[PDB]
């Protein structure tokens, strides 16, 4: 598969220049000159079938012009067949989204379906990752999702809602490989936020309320456009790591771990959560 | 887990603890223990379902052990309505040895209570509900055993009457069963039921030694109580025999729970076992004879008395006409005389249910080798086999 | 045990056992 | 089995909050580690090509300086530790005779009647714990169709745990760079349990618990070059990916170390 | 010295937020274990009266259930392990031979060209230290007054490091329990360098740094069961006296285990 | 306005029963039992006026309907305003809080007089909330102040005093409100060690109830100088606590909730507190 | 050395109790009530010659009068030589301590000398613990009692002082053990304060601060009397600890760390501290 990275190219006079991520070029070719111009209108992925054809359209050697174009930054090639063969997201405000699977197939993110949540008849294929986000976060919405998917071969989650004063990005819920899912993070986040000055969450207060039926809605700040914005990029950013075009790698240590976001500070904190001892995510 | 401790002082016990597991497809164990004021509380199955049956046999069992206060003193005619005072007058003349004039005149320590049927408010016996020796103490020579037979405890009136209904159902089919050694129906002991730790604990069992399942629920009566019994010859194991039972509307609902009741009780006895614990630890009278019946011949002894309605084993799980009929219908038709003892506490904005349900016309309690309403609506000495009449049943 | 001096009526048995 | 400890007496003395905070500790060090994610991820964060100056070196306490004390190597009577074996071929049948003389002479006594372990235990409470996980079809099996088995090194068995297929448990196994490992015979995975570890010592005894897991698989490698098997003890692995293949509970039990065991010819 | 490394080098791709995060929870699991804080403090959270039932048991994947495979201990070529040391007397004078067996047998190539070790390590860093510490006046010393050194594996050497004196390294080391130890000849001392382990790996190289550490303490196990010392693996000192008796600069290098050898006879 | 309180109703055919904290009902108007499904389905809120809509629709006088509602223990009228316009600090150790009143006005609390608990004819106003502090503590005090204030209109009631190693201070007590009373812990709690399956005959209730016959108080053990500053101090935070606090802005958890402190470690240990149902604070 | 533990021994019409920490005894004897009263009296430690002379006045056998006031928590016998012979409080607020030498004994607390740090030529004899508490902060002060005590062979530290809402206990500063000081602990406390999410405090921002001359003061809250009574609480309990009538042991992993108090909530919070990286306590 041929990636079309970020790039610019650029034209005064009879200058041109390429700048990439990696590099910047003194264009001095006009063949290349058009090639450039070609991919720059193109989003993300490209056959090297029309790579192929571009270049011998502009009388470049095929692979002179291929190595110049993965040795610039221009384009990359990539061999691994990926464990999620597409994402949806589920959402309460699916308009956010509505131009995301037009935009995001220039990071190389394939995203099939924007889902309203409000729909009932929500059908996904195998190995899907589900993306669920959530303005007006109720615990049963996520219990819902995962009720009618958990058992869905190669499936697996993403949630995302706000807390406080925080935009919170779950770790990946993948039944398969036993990850920790959404009750496990939201308990973690609730724990923190109580002035116990204590890690442990359990005392006979928590043990009472855990006699209930489990459910809970999250206090939050009001979200404006900008706040709105920032959360679409981290959604973007996180789903182009999992199953985009990667700009840059990341560790294996912390991969599929939780991603917050202070919307005040607008710093990031990634961490890996653990498995909630109530928790029977597990078990299933 | 969990691991919350309390001081002596505190209002709350000692200890709860969620013992940790290798297997996550085995049932998940919880725990409370509050030193000798009640015998340890726990439960057995999905994670929170363990942690919330904990909590609520502690509070079931607390109440119930340990925090009755009655409300008056009252005589039987005094306490309720005329037909209700003749029924508990018949099983109380059955109880002791003393006359029927001794009875009716006798003031009874009372608690609240309502008629399951028509909601009539009324008061019934303390000396039935109180497990201590302390609350109705001058009650005691009308009714010297007692047991939690139909309690429960619950954060709505309506699951804790659910609760203690199911429990009712359990114990007096399994009476029935004991006493006559008749059931409904055998249901394959190779059954496979998708639920990933039942059938863990199934295939376990069956690698350790045999198992039978029979549906004992009281003739005529929705629902299903199924009683799942193992046994084993095998030398090394410290558990020869076990059981558990469970009453719900699903068969498939009711024979889940009771595979897990049996590894409850299994796993309970097991590391007492294997802790090396003296019999002066036992303080309770029903586990202390349910471990002198850890022996094969109490399986032996159970399956090869049992006679089926029905021939056919049943290779699934589905329910049948009878089982949907209404609950409430079936038991008035035997009898009106059925009661609730309800208790309620406020916690936070809420309030917690303690139910009890009490019917003179069944058998007021489990232990037929003591003091019991042996005539009553569903049995009449001479009915069943005769040294189970005087025997108490192999169950916890 | 039992002494010439008093009757004992409570024990904290977790602080006795520390006074393990 | 004679020998048996209840969890739950462990867990009367366990603190929550030393619990909480090694395992916020632990499940730092764990990693996603698949095929599929080969191209968005790393492992080394020393570039390939600057690793050599850091492998097989000795960092010094007077930096600098050379005086130093020479022992001779004729007091050495013992034998090379053979190369940890890579690119692992099965096509030669193992049996399990092999697998069990690994067992007995690395993890048990060799009588019987004794307690005693051939590595020593913080308070000799023994927590880690020994899997055992069947990888290639050519590899005997003591009961057809289970491929992982827990090591009882007292009563010196083997428990029945979990009947996923040998690829299953490869793939989790093996993590990135299976193509490189090849195919072994079978892998033993060490784990810990949390709540043994931690009841009696606090945090020191997680310390103590990740010693001994070391003294537990060098025993293995030993024994490994006795018995004419390779073998390389790895940590490219998903943690718990592989505690899920061999139903693992994740909240009491987590693998520390995989060592794969095999030939290496083709 | 031939295959010195220096920590410059290292420094350069460490990590600072994983570093920290590492050392605070470190901390967490060193003692303070004195005898002057004797009945001030414990160690153990189970009372001494119902510990039997916790040491050396096994704890079941099928708790309460007996069907298993068992294995023949005919299979079993291996000595027992000799009981760890106690009452360590030091009557007898001890060889500067003795020791020197101890450690290349343990710890090096029977080759003196190699740089291969008799225990593997991730990513063949090998980022734990061992010193060796003199402990009684009956045992030989190479350089009069030298203490502490520092053993190089790879060169076959030891390092001067200390010139405290013996009685000193005795208190730091034996911690609380000193009189029931008694007088070992000397110690080893296993320390980790943390930007080492942390490096190339980030977390899970504390994890395998750990590991390493039990790799060595039992080949020394072994190789002193081998050449007639006594010896016992011990956790029960302060870690920040011990570094500062050794002269270690605890912002690098921490002491993770200590080991006694000598004889035991009265 | 109004809080709704917890309660359960249970129908058969036409019977209805209704079942509150305090009491149980044969609900027999049908116009009520509309009045009490809504309410059972509210979930804790209604404003006057929407309970005024709901009685009017339902054929109930507005006045009736409510006096009937309150007294069952369906629902309690409570203020928005702080519930406490001030406290008094009763005590056996009075001298302690000599400079208290002043001292804490500058943390906002607001301790208008300090009592000695020898004191013949004590007076309290309105709203306020009575600190009883106990050195040597005896039942019958806590028992003695409950009876001569329990009937002031809005006011509560808080107690401290020391149980061997601990200082405790009680739950809110609060007659208005509905919230457990001193011997919902203390009598529940001896009952729990007279009615043992197996009595501990070694147990603490064994030192109370010889103290109860002997006509003894339990004195604090060995308190000095330090021990009281750290009483102090507890006791001016958790005043601090109970400021400004009602049922608009301060959930009930606030009042149902006892501090432990160990004056050994100075560990604080904060836990609920529940209403026993033997207690005669429920006699009403 | 005989240490004399909390008790009190009440009387009334002929009735005697004895209460302890661990346990409680209806008194029978006159002259065991008599030795009580007299250890009662009297403050910590005792001579075993006193207490001989006490049990033969009152005509009981020494070594069973011993065996019950050991067994029953009256007194304890202890045999370990400790490793700080003598500690000192040197303040700002010597005035707070003006009771704390005849208090403390009782505690079995030795504090030989309270230092105004105002004074010149302050001398701290060998092995003595020096207790360093500050209200008004400032890092010269801690600097200057460094330079003059840090050689004084077996010396330790410990620093308290108040930072945000917090009052802080830092742990034991022991050369001769190479324990962190406490600009380890106040480095460690900045850095979590600092609303980065991020352990790690380097940045160039603070490596250009590190530029300037080593010194600062510290925000905090106005302290009032109950603030001081809590402070001086839990001093007192720190020092009993580690030089004290032990009452409640410590595990070795916690024994010599420090210890941070909420002074609001009054929650705990104990932890052990690393040096701090920039710091040079390890290499002096
Ligand atoms: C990491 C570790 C720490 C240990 N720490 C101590 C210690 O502090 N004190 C001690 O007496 N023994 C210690 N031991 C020795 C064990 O107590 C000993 O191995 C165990 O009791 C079994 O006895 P054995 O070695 O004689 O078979 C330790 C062992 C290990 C592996
Ligand atoms: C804790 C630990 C983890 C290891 N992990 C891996 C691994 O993930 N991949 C691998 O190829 N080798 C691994 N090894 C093997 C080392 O790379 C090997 O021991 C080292 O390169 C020296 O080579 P030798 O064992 O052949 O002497 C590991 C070794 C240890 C001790
Ligand atoms: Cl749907
Ligand atoms: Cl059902
Ligand atoms: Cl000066
Ligand atoms: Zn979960
Ligand atoms: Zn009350
Ligand atoms: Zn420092």
């Amino acid at each position: 598969m041929i990636n079309i990275l970020p790039f610019e190219i650029i034209s005064r006079n009879t200058k041109t220049l390429l700048i990439t991520y990696i590099s910047s070029v003194d264009i001095t070719h006009e063949g290349m000159k058009k090639v450039l111009e070609s991919l720059r209108s193109k989003q993300g992925i490209i056959s090297e079938y029309l790579l192929d054809k571009l270049l011998d359209e502009s009388l470049i050697d095929k692979d002179k012009g291929k190595e110049f174009l993965i040795t610039t930054g221009v384009i990359n090639k990539t061999k691994t067949s990926p464990l999620w063969v597409n994402s949806v997201i589920i959402s309460d405000v699916p308009h956010l989204f509505s131009n995301a699977r037009e935009q995001w197939k220039c990071d190389g993110v394939f995203v099939s379906h924007i889902i309203d949540i409000k729909d009932n008849n929500i059908n996904v294929s195998d190995s899907t990752l589900i993306w669920l986000h959530l303005e007006n976060y109720h615990s049963d919405i996520v219990k819902r999702i995962y009720s009618k998917f958990e058992s869905n071969p190669g499936v697996a989650f993403i949630q995302s809602y706000y807390l406080k004063e925080s935009f919170r990005i779950d770790g990946v819920y993948s039944p398969d490989l036993g990850t920790p899912c959404h009750f496990c993070h939201i308990e973690r986040w609730l724990s923190r936020e109580e002035k116990s000055f204590r890690r442990n969450e359990m005392s006979w207060a928590n043990l009472l309320q855990l006699l209930k039926k489990y459910q809970m809605t999250l206090p939050a700040l009001a979200l404006g456009e900008s706040e709105r914005g920032f959360s679409y990029h981290l959604i973007k950013r996180r789903l182009q790591e999992l199953t985009g075009t990667s700009l840059v790698k990341s560790h294996v240590d912390n991969f599929m771990s939780s991603v917050s976001a202070d919307l005040i500070t607008c710093i990031l904190c990634k961490e890996p959560v653990i498995h909630w001892q109530a928790c029977s995510c597990l078990e299933r | 887990m969990i691991n919350v401790y309390s001081n002596l002082m505190s209002a709350w016990p000692a200890t709860m603890a969620m013992s940790p597991k290798l297997n996550r497809n085995m049932p998940t164990f919880s725990q409370i223990w509050d030193y000798e004021r009640i015998t340890p509380a726990s439960a057995a199955g999905e994670t929170l379902k363990s942690i919330q049956g904990a909590i609520g046999e502690y509070f079931e069992r607390r109440h119930f052990f340990n925090e009755i206060v009655t409300g008056g003193q009252k005589t039987l005619y005094e306490m309720m309505p005329p037909s209700a005072a003749k029924a508990f007058t018949e099983a109380f003349f059955q109880i002791s040895s003393l006359t029927r004039d001794e009875i009716i005149t006798h003031k009874f320590k009372t608690v609240r209570a309502f008629n399951l049927f028509s909601l009539e408010q009324q008061e019934i016996p303390a000396v039935i509900i109180a497990l201590d020796n302390i609350t109705a103490a001058d009650d005691l020579k009308f009714y010297p055993d007692r047991d939690t037979c139909g309690c429960s405890f619950h954060g709505s009136l309506n699951d804790a009457i659910e609760g203690s209904l199911c429990e009712f159902m359990e114990r007096q089919s399994l009476l029935l069963y004991w006493l006559q050694g008749k059931a409904n129906t055998e249901i394959s002991s190779e059954i496979v039921t998708g639920i990933n730790h039942i059938d863990e604990i199934l295939l376990a069992l069956r690698s350790e030694g045999d198992i039978r399942i029979f549906d004992i629920t009281l003739p005529g009566a929705p629902g299903h109580a199924v009683l799942t019994l193992y046994g084993t010859k095998n030398k090394i194991s410290r558990i020869k025999y076990s059981t558990g039972l469970s009453y719900a509307n699903s068969l498939k609902k009711a024979l889940c729970k009771s595979v897990v009741e049996l590894w409850q009780s299994y796993i309970c006895l097991h590391n007492f076992l294997i802790g090396g614990y003296t019999d002066d630890d036992i303080i309770d009278s029903y586990q202390r004879h349910f471990m002198s019946c850890n022996k094969y011949e109490s399986f032996t002894d159970l399956c090869e008395n049992t006679v089926l309605l029905s021939d056919d084993v049943k290779l699934t799980l589905e329910e049948n006409i009878t089982s949907d009929t209404n609950l409430l219908n079936y038991l008035q038709q035997i009898s009106d005389n059925i009661f609730v003892y309800y208790a309620r506490e406020r916690v936070s904005n809420s309030l917690v249910w303690y139910t009890k349900i009490v019917s003179p016309d069944f058998f007021l309690h489990m232990n037929n080798s003591g003091a019991i309403n042996i005539n009553n609506k569903i049995y009449h000495t001479g009915d069943g086999i005769k040294v189970r009449e005087s025997k108490m049943v192999p169950f916890p | 045990k039992a002494s010439e001096f008093g009757v004992v009526l409570s024990v904290d048995a977790l602080k006795l056992s520390r006074q393990g | 089995s004679k020998h048996e400890l209840s969890l739950v007496e462990v867990t009367h003395y366990t603190d929550p909050e030393v619990l909480a905070i090694v395992k916020d500790f632990h499940v730092r060090g764990n990693f996603a580690s698949l095929p599929e994610f080969a191209e968005r991820t790393f492992v080394s964060a020393v570039p390939l090509a600057h690793l050599e100056k850091f492998e097989n070196k000795e960092v010094l306490f007077r930096p600098g300086f050379s005086s130093v004390i020479n022992i001779s190597s004729s007091h050495n009577f013992s034998r090379e530790r053979l190369p940890s074996g890579i690119n692992f071929c099965d096509k030669n049948k193992l049996s399990i005779r092999t697998i069990e003389k690994l067992l007995v002479n690395a993890f048990s006594s060799p009588d019987p009647g004794s307690v005693r372990r051939p590595y020593p235990s913080g308070g000799a409470l023994y927590p880690i714990e020994v899997f055992l996980c069947r990888l290639s079809e050519n590899t005997e099996n003591w009961q057809a169709g289970t491929n992982v088995y827990h090591y009882l090194p007292l009563s010196q068995a083997l428990e029945p745990v979990a009947t996923c297929n040998t690829q299953s448990l490869y793939r989790s196994l093996s993590g990135g760079d299976s193509e490189r490992l090849g195919k072994p015979h079978f892998a033993l995975v060490y784990c810990i349990i949390f709540e043994k570890a931690l009841f009696k010592y606090r945090y020191r005894g997680y310390r103590m618990a990740l010693m001994e897991t070391g003294s537990m698989y060098q025993n293995a490698v030993l024994v490994a070059d006795q018995i004419g098997l390779k073998n390389r003890v790895w940590a490219g692995y998903t943690d718990s990916y592989v505690a899920k293949t061999m139903n693992l509970d994740q909240r009491t039990v987590a693998p520390l170390i995989v060592q794969f065991f095999g030939d290496v010819n083709d």
